[PDB]
């Protein structure tokens, strides 16, 4: 049994498991403290002002509180909720019993002796808009300047989805309990986050790996990395033919040739309309960048037979960045992949000219990489609609039998069971190019064996690691040096 | 790394 | 006098010299010994389990095993055979003598007390596949994650061949006697060796001289590189003709010319078909690229006369990578080496298209660079066949009077005289454009003065050694980043 | 069983353990070889001259030779006897068949054309005075300024006293086998051997360590340094009285207390002559000094009562140091001894008056301390007949139930059973005030707990490690620097 | 130190 | 690098 | 040094 929530989690940790509800609201408040201490150092010279919401959240807070008691500088609690869960009033009981100092009424100017914010108003139980005292207080704490730490979810932040209510807390250090939220990863929630940390407040280890969605780990990508054996040759690690390019887009096939090349492959070969297919080995003399005579600079049904051929002995087809998109272009495409008997990697154009009728009648695998303007014309929805939308990544991939990777600044990779967030990155992948590096990277990793979405896994974390080591300002980021970061980035990973 | 307690 | 194997040397320098057997035995036991502690430091703390067959491989395990007691911290032997040989029975006895405990019986349980496994069951006396009780206890070690040391070679490997005989060892250190063996050198061989030591157990020098087999060291390249007389001109370095490349494949005779010109070659010409002939210059200006105007893109015998006429004004002639392999293209091979009086390189789908009967019918020289599938296609018989298969290379060289060159992890370089294995590389080679690399360094080594043979030598060594230099992770080598490496390599070797 | 010799234990090596003659001498040989590697660097640009006699001595040198042979740049062995052992004949045999040059006749311009000597004339089998060709020879070698490496002993040497039997060559490195012998421990035999390398050539390691004379080494006295449990108290550490000094020697006592005290003694006492008892407090006012009241500036009997009430109260009474040597002192010290029932460190004025009967009646144990001139007194010998007369030492400690430290550049300690020779230090101690501190050392070692032959193996150990610290010249240490160094010496040991 | 063939 | 013994 | 949770 797979557990979507930290909301079943914790339920079967107190009712099956027997862990009493306020060992679980303790250990949380002790490991905001000692996690504040990680970050700021010593405590004992801060002053701390704790926002206590009515529901555990709160409780936490009031732990939080409580903890700092007779260590630091001075702790102070403004409760802004109407009434107390049971776990939040012991606590609240507590930290009083302990000599601590509760207010009910948010003063503006209070902000002023604190130097610290602890924001646990609301958590996982945030339902709705955020207005009132609740936003006020909010909006004043964002213009204050202070040091902020945010209890389990910044409030305002909507956990299963990362959208703001209204308003929500920007934080400095968000401490989260068992597992991140979907709230952390995707944004806008994740700017709101700050730093991330992830807490065992003592949940049983099974509950917590029973998550079905997961961040991307450099552990976990390490662990999929193919093995380079040493008696090999180049067949051992595969052969990639890239069907790309046009008249009108000369240097998207060989971004994605290369791209394929950087992660390891063996072979890549690319067909691309006469005489475009030279740029490629004019820049990169080891790719192979066969000419295909096109009618009137694209490729249309009459290069059907030809791909077909190119194709039977490669391990796997990319198709689609710079093709161009009119009807011929359109019956080609379609034509192709539905007779094409390999794993087909889809991207940029062949996404826009697709028939998802025909991904449903292939018997191969297929990948998809779009981005959400390009996810939205492939649904008939709006780029709101799909943006982030992790349900519809899901549901479009076990529909379509394929691996769905919807790429943002965080990317969504799922075939329809198994979905993975991935985190790396910078905004120098938000320019041309970027993406066809990604989509041979893909059909690279497919033909050295990893599956369509270990491939993808992998892929879309390296090729945002390897954004990260560049030694400029990302803004000055290129594709042809995103390439040559690749082999760093693997050796980093290694 | 030691990550009993915190993962980052 | 050449003498095949160390079982003959053995012999003479016990019959015609006079060592005494026991006195190479001792000499090999106390060889592992001291290897054992330059790889593992102080030798005190550990606990030695030796496993010792009936052979004189057991022999020299029981010289290891009566050497450490009274030093470590335990030792014990399994006696895995029916029987002793004289001298396996001399070293027995003294290990006994010396309070050494013997158990004829493998106890699974045994490898937990344990820290090193001296592997001294089977050396060069293995005979056929390894079963039972031997094979049993092979398979119980590998499991066991200790550190495992093999005597002479990994108990399980074919010396002569590399192959593994049902099942066999894996080292972390192997230490052999005299000179490496075959086995130590191809592959899987190569793989379960680990790291090699080769010791001097007292054997003439002039006997482990007359071998007629080599491993290629820097030390044999260093001598061989070509001297570079400051009153020079481009003519000393030489000049030679690339004829490669097609509509299909137009960045092959980049990569070949560029790999003669990073060896210090003085002159580099390329004939290529037109228009593909402009992207080598585009690339690299310094490559002077010729237009071969042709019917359908490809070398034909309308182009016998003006390649004739090109290779007048060189000295070494390069063909075959990327010129395509149909009918036109073997007709103007064939007949262009049939006339070509000049020493030629022939790779890739020259080798394809060939008429061995030409190479019997030459005058000039030739280098010939086949991977395993072109072997393989080249003698009729099958790559697993070929692969390796030293043998077989020698009787190919020696029957159509040329240098063999086959290419794989550990690649094979013979003359049918002098055989050669190289260990440079890494998996970064088995990629596409590799193999055109070397092409142009064989042709720029000749050009230089070099025989063939020497040529072939210092070629593979540096090809391989630029591999290693790259600074990344091996997988994300391509053939434009390993010529930029060639001259640090050259440097590197001086 | 214990073993005196080296030549008991080949004998059982080969008789009783069953490893033949030939492979011993083949591991003796190589491990000249692997020493002068060690010593030398690459061996392979040398070239070498081994002068071998007719013994085993130069049987092992022909192993060297034949071992060289091919590897370095040049060898020739000189052969300087009339007939040869089996063993030497079986290695000169192989030396010979292995393409060596053997010549008979030593031409003095010889050494001209080599780098290195190997001295494998004779080792533990010189008997008498070397004359002759022999010492021509010899005298030659030392003129020359070549490197010279003896095999076992330096050609000249007694190995089993030192002594040089007429001349002797000077080596800048020996390798001995098995163990050390008394010849390259004693001088002058210390000073001709340079750098000593003990090799394992198989003995078996019992036999080895059966061996009854020992170099003391910095492990020995790290496992015997006592134990500083923190829950302790002075009187933990011991407590100890030093009587010593007079109105001629008022330096002594505090040399000797402050060792003591450096050493971690608990508590020292002096009693010394008044008004020189004070010279010790205006130094070092941690010490108690009782003044002791005489007629004319040295104890007498009339003290005899007061010193022994002194001596109850303590565990370790030294005596000697700076007493004077007069008629008064005599009877003093030799009437104290008799009836202190405590341990007693003799030294100095004490031994010269000391009466060897009364240690024959003593029930309690003493360390006597002289030099040798001391000893010559005692036993009414010349300096030169007790000189590093360790027999004679072990013959006197065992008649007279005492342990005897004889002090010379090596130090012999001994109690009649087991003998041990210290070979730290340096010229620095020969100069007046030393001995006062090592006596004050050892008596605060056996306050510590340690037995009268543990405290002076310890004493003499660090008490020449301390002298070899000093920062600046050897010939400027004075005793007060020594007592500074102590602790660090201490440190250094663990 | 490794000394299985020399003590110094 | 002495290399009377071993060979790498 | 922080020292919420542990005194040395
Ligand atoms: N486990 C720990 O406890 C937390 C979950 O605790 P919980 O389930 O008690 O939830 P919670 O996150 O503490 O939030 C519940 C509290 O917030 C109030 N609330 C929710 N949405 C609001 C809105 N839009 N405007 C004003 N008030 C709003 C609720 O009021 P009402 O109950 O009155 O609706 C209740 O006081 C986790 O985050 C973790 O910290
Ligand atoms: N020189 C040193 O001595 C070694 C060569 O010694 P050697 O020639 O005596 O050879 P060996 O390498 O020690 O091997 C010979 C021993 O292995 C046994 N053997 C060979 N193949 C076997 C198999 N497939 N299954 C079970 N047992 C097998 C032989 O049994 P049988 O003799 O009974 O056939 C014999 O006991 C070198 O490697 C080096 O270490
Ligand atoms: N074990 C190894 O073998 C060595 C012991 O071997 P070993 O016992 O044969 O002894 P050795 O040390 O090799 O010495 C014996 C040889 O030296 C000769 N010799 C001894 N004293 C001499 C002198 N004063 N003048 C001229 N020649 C003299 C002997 O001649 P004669 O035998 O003719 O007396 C014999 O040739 C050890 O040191 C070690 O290296
Ligand atoms: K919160
Ligand atoms: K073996
Ligand atoms: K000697």
């Amino acid at each position: 049994h797979h557990h979507h929530h930290m909301k079943e989690i914790d339920e079967l940790t107190i009712k099956e498991y027997g862990v009493d509800s306020r060992i679980l609201m303790e250990r949380a408040g002790i490991s905001v403290v000692l996690a504040m201490e990680e970050e700021l150092g010593n405590l004992s010279d801060y002053r701390f002002l704790v926002l206590c919401g009515g529901g555990n959240n709160g409780g936490d807070g009031f732990v939080v509180a409580r903890n700092l008691l007779g260590v630091v500088k001075d702790v102070l609690v403004v409760f802004l909720g109407k009434k107390k869960t049971p776990d939040c009033e012991y606590n609240y009981g507590l930290y009083k019993k302990f000599g601590g100092k509760v207010v009910e009424q948010f003063e503006p100017s209070i902000l002023n002796e604190f130097d610290v914010v602890v924001d646990a108003i609301f958590g996982t139980g945030l339902r709705g808009e955020i207005t009132g005292e609740y936003a006020e207080i909010i909006n004043l704490v964002n213009k204050s300047g202070k040091v902020v730490v945010s209890v389990d979810v910044p409030s305002g932040i909507d956990s299963n989805t990362g959208k703001v209510l209204r308003t929500a807390v920007k934080a400095d250090l968000t401490v989260t309990f068992g597992v991140p939220k979907i709230g952390h990863i995707l944004f806008p929630g994740r700017d709101l986050t700050g730093k991330l940390k992830v807490a065992n407040i003592g949940h049983p280890v099974h509950l917590i790996n029973s998550i079905n969605r997961y961040v991307i780990t450099r552990e976990m990508v390490r662990s999929l990395l193919p093995e380079r054996p040493r008696d090999s040759h180049k067949g051992t690690y595969g052969k990639v033919l890239i069907i790309a390019g046009s008249r009108l887009y000369s240097g998207a096939p060989v971004l994605s040739g290369m791209g394929s090349l950087k992660v390891g492959t063996g072979l890549v070969k690319l067909a691309v309309p006469f005489p475009q297919n030279l740029i490629a080995t004019s820049r990169f003399p080891e790719l192979i960048s066969v000419p295909i005579d096109t009618e009137k600079g694209f490729f249309s049904l009459q290069n059907l037979q030809e791909c077909l051929e190119l194709s039977k002995d490669v391990d796997v087809v990319a198709i689609g960045p710079g093709l161009g998109n009119n009807e011929h272009v359109r019956e080609f495409v379609n034509e192709f992949l539905k007779t094409l008997e390999k794993p087909a990697v889809i991207d940029a154009d062949a996404i826009n000219v697709l028939d998802t009728s025909v991904l449903k009648e292939r018997k191969s695998p297929a990948v998809l990489t779009p981005h959400p303007g390009e996810m939205a014309r492939l649904v008939k929805k709006t780029v709101g609609d799909v943006k982030y939308n992790y349900e519809l990544a899901e549901e479009f991939a076990k529909e379509n039998d394929c691996v769905l990777v919807l790429k943002s600044a965080t990317t969504i990779v799922t075939d329809g069971e198994k979905t993975l967030f991935n985190i790396t990155g910078n905004t120098g992948l938000s320019k041309g190019g970027s993406g066809d590096v990604l989509t041979g990277m893909i059909a690279g990793f497919i033909a050295q064996g990893l599956s369509p979405l270990e491939a993808s896994t992998v892929s879309v974390y390296l090729h945002g690691f390897a954004a990260e080591l560049f030694e400029q300002d990302e803004r000055g980021l290129t594709a042809s040096e995103l390439l040559r970061l690749i082999p760093e980035a693997i050796r980093r990973l290694k | 790394a030691p990550a009993w307690l915190f993962e980052a």
